[PDB]
């Protein structure tokens, strides 16, 4: 078979769609963290979708602790990943 | 906690 | 039909991550500094080297150096590697993310590598991650019933 031209591409986003995004000042982006966190426990094993989902449920139990503006306290984040993947994707060490 |  | 089939990671190379690491904009956008960016940046080359990516990180690019470098890599064969991944780390809004100095819509950079502009990445992995805002939107806290 032929293949679309538009096809195997992976769009991985801190946030969905609209949305704000968090960034620590020293530790780094929330979503970045939690990517990171999930790549040394699970890169070379996990399907690579599975593990993006376990990153949407890290991010997703976090929330602005503090914040100089009272109404932004307690305020949340959901990443969004986009699949025109076909097949399963491993990082099994090479 | 910055914004992006 | 294999409802298991992967991908074949078994070529010479893992390939290319590139990471375009943004923290500071030119003064008239108005953009505050991204502090935090480069203990990203270097989270980032770690765990991807150590999934047997070859990590290279520009910081600060203005869009038309930018927009170069990735024409640069899209054009470059990836005939031995098993796939390619690409990071922006900046500031952003509606579908675009910011260069130093102006926006870059993100089917910009993504095309680049559709199947008919990059034959070397087709039927392989082209991955895009993406640390910015999306619109000004603060997403709020719910619990489950």
């Amino acid at each position: 078979y032929t293949l679309p031209a538009g096809a195997d591409f992976l769009m991985c986003y801190s946030v969905a769609e609209g949305y704000y995004s968090h960034r620590e000042t020293v530790n780094g982006s929330w979503y970045i963290q939690d990517l990171c966190e999930m790549l040394g426990k699970y890169g070379s094993s996990l399907e690579f979708t599975e593990l993006l989902t376990l990153v949407n449920r890290k991010v997703s139990q976090r929330r602005v602790d503090f914040c100089k503006d009272p109404s932004a306290i307690g305020k949340k984040q959901v990443p969004c990943f986009a699949s025109m993947l076909t097949k399963k994707l491993h990082f099994f060490p090479k | 906690v910055e914004i992006x | 039909f294999d409802p298991a089939e992967k991908y074949k990671m078994d070529h010479r190379r893992r390939g290319i991550a590139l990471i375009f690491n943004h923290e500071r904009f030119f003064w008239h956008l108005t953009l505050p500094e991204r502090r935090g960016t480069c203990a990203d940046r270097d989270n980032l080359t770690r765990r991807f080297s150590d999934l047997g990516f070859e990590v290279k990180c520009f910081n600060d690019l203005k869009a038309e150096e930018l927009l170069l470098k990735i024409h640069e890599v899209s054009t470059v064969s990836h005939a031995d590697a098993d796939c390619f991944v690409c990071v922006f780390l900046s500031h952003g809004e509606g579908n675009h993310i910011y260069a130093y100095d102006a926006k870059i819509e993100i089917q910009t950079l993504t095309g680049l590598f559709k199947g008919d502009k990059c034959h070397s990445l087709v039927g392989k992995p082209k991955i895009f991650i993406i640390q910015a805002c999306r619109g000004n939107q603060h997403d709020v806290p719910v619990i489950p019933l």
